[PDB]
């Protein structure tokens, strides 16, 4: 029983062998072929022709794929609003015309570069401001409002406005989208291999494409490495271009993006615009508070609509606002359609109510700990969704981070550097979170597993979750052994795939952990059930033996499980019924050092507390925290996408786009796991890990923030309870204009 | 009318009597000699998913020297008389793993594991130059590799058992 | 060691055993491509899609890669691997005093947070140098320092100092179409000479915009009188640039307050940028000039008073 | 054993334990379960036989392949109809699209295992007694021939 | 429903068409190999050397 | 210094620059050109499962000739300028069967499948020269095609149809 | 059309155009080795695991697929198919007196039951005798009535009819090391010339113990007075044989009760098999040797009486 032990990733020895096996190591048929996507370079337009006579001279060339070629549907996307392939008008300019097929990726490569297509440019859209101006929305406003506004914002001593700013984020898995299809010759089945956290949506997108029933597709994924959201829905961008070729040509067709093609492609997190009012007290207590937000959703609907609900969810963070009113609208833009990205709306959301947190301790002269905690929800407390915060652990995870981070005697030191220092400027924060745990969407709430014992007592399980890293297929593992009760050794799961468990929600938001765990479960129930007569037969016998005496009396060691998140159903009208099972919860404290010369900063101390009920393995909960945090870190301060004016990505690589190094962390990095708090709503009273650490990144944001407050102070203005807007991420450029000085002027 | 290209790989001879210019080391581990244990990350040296090691005799400093080298840019017709050590070099679960491959599996340095034979190639190729590096050579030998999973320091902590 | 011939679909390599035959590889096709590394022409062929024909390859050569020590300075092969310079750098550093490794230890400095030690282990410096960049780390510090060029082709040898002179227009050099930089001196400091060297720490764009300089005052004996100044910058320009009418400006002027706003007036004036010069962050890189300048003016202090 | 699933597009596969050799299993398979589901035969569809699909088969033998995959598969599909049942029942006069649609909406699962085991087996060499068949299969032929002697 | 009808094999028009895939006409893999079995030529003996 | 084999294959140029002289046309189709509907059953020539249809033009008789042929035991070097149809040749569930692959389907003539588009391609065969064949004519030309499932009945009722 | 060369790694093939190429090609290599159809070379290189490092294709050859009609009878290129060979004789039988076409009736009957389409389209006749397999169906016939086979080299030509002598011992024939069988003549038949084949339908080894046989009976004109007989069994032997002690006992006999009891005394002790001849199926054998000769005496009585 292995169960809240720090067990390692199954594969993690097989990882750093070289031997464990991604899409694209899967060795090729010998008559394999490469396909390579040919993608607009406008972000608006009219496609006027497309020449291939200089790509049929390249040696290997095969053919070239357009919206023709396609037998079924060339509609496409999660709302059917996207091509396969763009036929009159580019839309953006990652936007898929067609495809090159070639005998090697070289010559695919090569037959691409030389596909050239004319244009006509039609008027662009590109920033959020731009489709402000224009009424560029996909659907209409979305909102959640509780109390009384006007009566909050008079009731109100001191009111800010202000208007804030947070930029998108690269996925930048290690591996990029990947798709092999094989297709079988016989009434319209493929066999696909995918780098994809959803492979019904493959599947169902694949016949569609194809005009054939979902029945002849098969789409099988081992691992990903990493999706972080990037391959919920985008993967299919590729995918269903290599069924194409391969329906069209007969062989088996694998394409792997280079990364310049999949950040320009593939989409990314939201940007979002806020404009915000925020009626206090004196005191600092919040008595009113007003948030529209927009969302760049770029060139199709995707997962935006959901993204902008998970939103309004979060624009409370930790806070009790008797009166609130929160909006999005999504912004319909000519540029490649955003997606998920580990946190799902949350971190911009959670981002925007910490700013106006920050400048209402500002603005009422008081210590920002003292702010934050005054406003801090309550056990029983109902949020502005009307959903009661049972087991609400953040006042825990606060005092006990407090003092693992000896909070009170760093801020002291801060201040004593601030004095004696100039141009080197230190700040210190720290920051809750609160994170609501299931798809709001309620009907993906479900999860299936399959089981199979064979007659050596092995034990086969098939469940709904896909492998990118986090250690789905591990925590399964240890669950099936405890529910079980027989060695890990004697249990395995080899993939993930739609013949064995068909209709599948995404690998996503966190709760595959918690659905697929129960799921496993109760098929280990049933187990249990059909194996319990012949262990009472054989009471002193071994697991071996009950199973082959089952077997031997033709009782079925197969089955299915099945699971359903009970007691969802949130109304948009009504403003009531629980939008998430639970909450996951934590508390980050960060000290940075700016450089006020240069921009530069050092990452000089985090502490993280986390509430992860009891962890079903604290190794692998910790790195999840750990890695969250440094994901945040990177969109709070380092990672910076830039498009030239007329909506083209200039930053395609990680020469021009900096991910987090092992130089760029914490010096002193410290993460616990909160003891004693186990969670009712979860499989062995553990909680989803995946997602709810990232937005702790932004304790450096707004320790950065603190420490230019101090440069400020030094060299701009005297007025302390001054307003500035810095806006995500922190990057140097933004860090050194906010200290205005002799050199600025 | 072509001169034949003569490196190793992983201790064994590659004769190639065809060399293209264009063609890449990555590309010739992969799909010419089918190991597939080094990666494509990016392509253009930034991610180090594809450090492998390379090895020479040295004609000036006498010596054979060891350094880390970026498969994805390093063309193979530099590499004549060049020997290759990639992550099925080093060790497997098969026969036994390296040190350095025990370490950051162990340690939990490894989550989608997509980074990690770069990682462990770097640390060796650290390690066949100094066998007793200091805990400040040891952070800035991978300057050249990045990884999203993790946020570092587990693969730190690992490898820190190295130094002194 | 003997010349050996490549040949694919469409490039044709020669890797050279031999300077002489480098010098007649070159007379014969001027439009073949040198490459080293590759890790500059990789780039430019997979991404940039240009195609060159012919190639040479230079590695082996033994002048290239010769590392000397002179009464002037250091000097390395154009093929000399960044690992290697770095390495040399360092234990020069180590053992020279202070006051001869300013230009040294600005060269190691902007090799600190380069590229990883897959990248220094095979990327040259006659390559960083030839590939002109606006942005490279390294052509700021050798255009404020003087490094000296020897630049060859068959017959013809010359040496010159890196001035403004070298990089004429955009990713071009002062190199005819048949010449190769054999190799690059790096000067030891003199007395009264102080060197500083910085950069931004991250681009945007692949090779603009990005602030990197090389800054050198030269004293009057046991003065504080300026005798010479050099401020280089890449990230200003489609080039690296010196800000020679300013500097010339402060010759014979003493290191103090009123030097300072001097500097920084010219500078401001000097690589002004307009409001939508390639790759914006036109505010921050203006002020970048004359914060590292300050760093250098305080430096330079500290180093004196 | 069997295991069937449905797709959100009415679409269902098919997987048993028996195999192919020629003698037609997976048609009779198929009308069986078009019979069962009451879909058209073009709505099903079975592929290969496979361990991870179905685990501890008997061999494809005895001539008794159409009688055990035929009760599991159409038990698997009684599975399926009970499930499926509430949703006709909200929809009378929809179609077989729509009730799947509306089951998968409701977080119904469309999949089932199907399991048969033939009863009263059991014969014994010693007392020579319980029954070694369940039921006979029986036949007559008429054969002329001409030899040349 | 198709139960007591003379439905055809649902594969028989792909195997008349070549469509069909057997074992050995699934693609070989580009680094596949082949096995031939060793095979004894005696009904009983003790092998002595191979 | 070779000579080059060129024939055909279902209307297709093959030319092959370095033919093997031991290579039979099977071993070709199925493993050189990937058309894997034409089957190995024994490679002696008595079970016709890897039947194709051959055409040349008869340089005596005038005339282009149409017959079957073992591809099994015919070596690829004495095909050239040899026209090879297969089953895929004919007809496919893609575009269209031919009649002769129609007819066997639908009459239960095919049970495993294996012997199927070598019987297809002796009827296929007859058909070409004699449009309009007898009933004996049709029972005669499968002395060569074995089938282990159906008892042969079926094949016949169905063909049958193409009679008088 | 000119000469092909084709090489792999053990085999060298040549397909000759024409018969002076041959027959050159044929006495520079008197060990390589001709192929028309295949269908015993084939088994010969796959089963018996020989190897013909040289290969000799004569298949398009216009002397050795030359069908002509002669005062004698038809002859047939040794290219010729089986098929071919059965159509011209089939033509030749609905065309002719039936007493001119007992032979090529004879010939079609071992025919009949012989392989499938696909076979006989390749297989050729001069493949076939040359052969020389023990079981033959077509040797018996072509001995029995004294086919003649014309058999070319450089320089030397020469006709011979088939007669026991042409197969000295297992799978050999009397063809010189230089030597091709050019053509084959199946000859008409004459008055009073009566003709029968027959088989054993089913082999149980590859190329033994399958009784076969071509019978010919000649009579003094218009008599039942043997001028000639000859009767020529496969499956008995190692080889061909013909009962020659057993016929030349009959010469100028009547076919009666008398000459069937003296012909199966004389083919039950001359064709006698050893217990344990190879092949088995002694009883068997035995009785089809007489058996067949009942039915060729009945026949001829009925084509007579
Ligand atoms: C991941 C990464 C990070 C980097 N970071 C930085 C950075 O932070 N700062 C910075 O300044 N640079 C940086 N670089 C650029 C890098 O340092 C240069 O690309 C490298 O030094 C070029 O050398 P190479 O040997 O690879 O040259 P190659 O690609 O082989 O050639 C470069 C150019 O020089 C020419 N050439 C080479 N030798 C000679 C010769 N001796 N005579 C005449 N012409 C010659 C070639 O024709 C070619 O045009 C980075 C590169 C990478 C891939
Ligand atoms: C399954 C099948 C069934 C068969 N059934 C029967 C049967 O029932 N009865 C029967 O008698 N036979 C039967 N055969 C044998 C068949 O008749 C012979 O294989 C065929 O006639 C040989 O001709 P080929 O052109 O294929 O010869 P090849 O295989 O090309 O050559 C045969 C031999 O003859 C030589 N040769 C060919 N031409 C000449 C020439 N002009 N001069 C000198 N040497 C030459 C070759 O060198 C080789 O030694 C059967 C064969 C098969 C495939
Ligand atoms: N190594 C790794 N960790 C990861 C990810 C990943 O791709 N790789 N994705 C994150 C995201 S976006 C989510 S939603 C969760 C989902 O998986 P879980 O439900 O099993 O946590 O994993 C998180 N942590
Ligand atoms: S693939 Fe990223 S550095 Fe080589
Ligand atoms: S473990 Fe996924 S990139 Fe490092
Ligand atoms: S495989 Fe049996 S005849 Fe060719
Ligand atoms: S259908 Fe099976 S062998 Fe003919």
């Amino acid at each position: 029983d292995t169960v809240g032990r720090p067990l390692p990733h199954l594969a993690a020895a097989m990882q750093a062998s070289g031997e464990a096996v991604y899409c694209d190591d899967i060795p090729r048929y010998e008559n394999e072929l490469f396909l390579r996507l040919v993608t607009s370079t406008r972000a608006h337009a009219k496609i006027k022709s497309i020449d291939v006579s200089e790509a049929q001279k390249v040696p290997g060339f095969v053919c070239f794929l357009s919206a023709d070629d396609i037998p079924g549907s060339n509609e496409t996307g999660l709302f059917n609003d996207e091509t396969v392939f763009a036929k009159d008008t580019v839309t953006c300019v990652g936007h898929i015309i067609g495809a090159v097929v070639a005998d090697t990726p070289e010559h695919a490569e090569r037959a691409a570069h030389v596909v050239k297509v004319t244009y006509e440019d039609l008027p662009a859209i590109i920033t959020i401001e731009d489709a402000i101006k224009n009424n560029s929305f996909y659907g209409s406003e979305l909102k959640i409002e509780k109390g009384d506004l006007k009566k909050g914002f008079s009731e109100a001593d001191n009111v800010v406005s202000g208007e804030l700013y947070i930029g998108g984020q690269d996925h930048f898995y290690l591996e990029t989208h990947c798709t092999i299809a094989i297709p079988k010759g016989e009434e319209g089945e493929m066999e696909l291999f995918v780098s994809t956290q959803n492979a019904m949506k493959t599947q169902s997108f694949v016949a569609k494409m194809l005009g054939v029933p979902v029945n002849r597709i098969l789409v099988r994924v081992k691992r990903m490495g990493g999706g972080f959201g990037g391959k919920e829905t985008r993967s299919t961008l590729v995918s269903v271009a290599v069924a194409l070729a391969a329906y069209k040509t007969g062989h088996p067709v694998r394409c792997m993006l280079d990364r310049n093609e999949d950040m320009l492609i593939t989409g990314g997190r939201h940007p979002f615009l806020a404009r915000y009012k925020v009626g206090f007290m004196k005191t600092g207590t919040i008595v009113a508070l007003e948030v529209d937000h927009y969302s760049n959703a770029g060139n199709s609907r995707d997962l935006s609509h959901s993204i902008m609900e998970r939103a309004l969810f979060h624009m409370d963070n930790c806070y009790k606002i008797p009166n609130i009113r929160g909006t999005g609208r999504l912004c319909k833009t000519n540029l490649s359609s955003n997606t998920a990205f580990r946190g799902f709306g949350g971190p911009q959301a959670l981002f925007i109510a910490e700013n106006w947190m920050s400048e209402v301790a500002v603005t009422c002269g008081l210590p920002a700990e003292e702010v934050r905690w005054k406003n801090m929800y309550k056990e029983g407390d109902l949020t502005h969704f009307n959903q009661r915060l049972e087991g609400f652990s953040v006042p825990r995870c606060w005092d006990e981070c407090l003092k693992s981070s000896q909070y009170y005697a760093r801020k002291s030191e801060v201040d004593k550097f601030n004095k004696e220092n100039c141009w080197k400027k230190r700040g210190l924060c720290i920051i809750p979170t609160k994170f609501g745990i299931s798809f709001t969407v309620p009907f993906l709430n479900q999860a299936g597993a399959l089981i199979h014992v064979y007659t050596d007592g092995s034990v086969l399980v098939s469940h709904g979750g896909t492998e990118m890293g986090q250690g789905l297929h591990t925590k399964m593992v240890q669950v099936a052994s405890k529910a079980l009760k027989i060695p890990i050794s004697k249990i395995y799961i080899s993939e993930t795939s739609t013949n064995t468990v068909p209709n599948s929600s995404p690998t996503a938001a966190s709760v595959s952990t918690d659905i697929y765990g129960q799921a496993v479960y109760e098929a280990c129930q049933t187990i249990l059930k059909r194996l319990e007569p012949f262990k009472k037969k054989n009471p002193d016998g071994s697991w071996e033996d009950w199973v082959m005496a089952a077997y031997q009396d033709r009782v079925s060691l197969s089955t299915t499980g099945f699971y359903r998140t009970p007691n969802l159903g949130y109304s948009f009208e009504t403003n009531s019924g629980n939008a998430f099972h639970y909450f996951t919860y934590g508390v980050a404290c960060s000290e940075v050092e700016i450089d006020c010369l240069t921009g530069d900063h050092k990452n000089l101390r985090t502490d993280i507390v986390m509430d992860v009920g009891s962890s079903l393995n604290p190794a692998i909960d910790i790195g999840q925290v750990e890695g969250a945090f440094v994901q945040g870190l990177g969109l709070f301060t380092l990672e910076e996408l830039h498009y030239s004016p007329e909506g083209s990505l200039h930053t395609r690589g990680p020469s021009t786009y900096k991910i987090p190094a092992f130089g760029s962390i914490p010096t002193e990095f410290r993460v616990s796991l909160l003891r004693d708090c186990p969670n009712k709503k979860a499989i062995y009273a553990s909680k989803a890990v995946g997602e709810p650490p990232l937005f702790l990144g932004a304790s450096v944001f707004f320790a950065i923030k603190d420490a230019i407050r101090a440069a400020r102070a030094q060299h701009t203005n005297n007025n302390t309870k001054e307003l500035f807007r810095l806006d995500s991420p922190a990057t140097p450029e933004k860090i050194r204009n906010a200290c205005v000085d002799k050199f600025t002027t | 009318t072509a001169d034949e290209l003569v490196f190793f790989v992983n201790g064994k001879k590659v004769v190639e009597k065809n060399a293209d210019p264009e063609t890449t080391l990555l590309a010739y581990l992969r799909r010419k000699l089918g190991l597939r244990g080094t990666k494509l990350g990016c392509g253009e040296g930034g991610c180090g998913a594809c450090t492998v090691m390379l090895s020479k005799y040295d004609r000036l400093q006498d010596k054979i020297i060891h350094f880390s080298a970026n498969a994805c840019l390093a063309p193979i017709c530099t590499l004549h008389h060049v020997a290759v050590t990639t992550v099925e070099g080093i060790g497997s679960t098969k026969t036994r793993l390296h040190p350095v491959q025990e370490r950051i599996a162990k340690s939990h340095g490894s989550q989608c594991g997509f980074c990690t034979p770069g990682i462990v190639m770097s640390m060796y190729t650290l390690l066949r130059n100094q066998p007793e590096p200091t805990v400040e050579e040891i952070e800035d030998a991978f300057q050249g590799n990045l990884c999203r999973c993790t946020g570092y320091r587990p693969i730190l902590q690992g490898f820190r058992t190295f130094a002194k | 060691p003997k010349q050996l011939r490549f040949e694919g679909e469409r490039v044709t390599w020669i890797q050279a055993s031999t300077l002489k035959e480098l010098l007649d590889l070159k007379a014969q096709h001027p439009e073949a491509k040198l490459v080293v590394g590759n890790t500059e022409i990789g780039i430019e062929m997979k991404f940039k899609n240009q195609l060159f024909p012919m190639i040479i390859c230079p590695a082996w050569i033994p002048e290239l890669n010769a590392v000397e020590h002179g009464p002037e300075g250091i000097s390395f092969g154009a093929a000399c691997a960044l690992s290697s310079v770095e390495k040399t750098l360092l234990e020069a550093v180590a053992k020279l005093p202070t006051q001869k490794t300013e230009v040294f230890r600005g060269v190691l400095e902007q090799l600190r947070w380069f590229a990883g030690k897959q990248v220094k282990s095979v990327a040259s410096l006659g390559g960083n140098i030839i590939t002109a960049s606006p942005i490279s780390d390294l052509n700021p510090v050798f255009m404020a320092s003087g490094t000296k060029l020897t630049i060859v082709s068959r017959g013809t040898r010359r040496t010159v100092p890196m001035d403004h002179t070298f990089f004429p227009s955009y990713r071009k050099t002062l190199l005819g179409p048949e010449e190769i930089l054999l190799s690059i001196e790096i000067p030891y400091s003199r007395e009264d000479e102080f060197f500083s060297a910085f950069k931004q720490a991250s681009r945007r764009e692949d090779d603009i915009a990005k602030v990197t300089c090389g800054m050198r005052v030269l004293f009057q004996p046991g003065s504080m009188q300026v005798k010479e100044l050099a401020l280089c910058y890449g990230g200003m320009a489609d080039r690296t640039i010196s800000a020679l009418k300013t500097t010339q400006k402060q010759l014979s002027k003493f290191w103090n307050e009123k030097l300072l706003q001097d500097v920084c007036a010219g500078l401001a004036e000097e690589l002004s940028l307009s409001p939508d010069a390639p790759g914006g962050m036109i505010e921050f890189r203006r002020t970048l000039t004359l914060s590292f300048f300050f760093k250098f003016y305080l430096t330079v202090l500290k180093k004196l008073g």
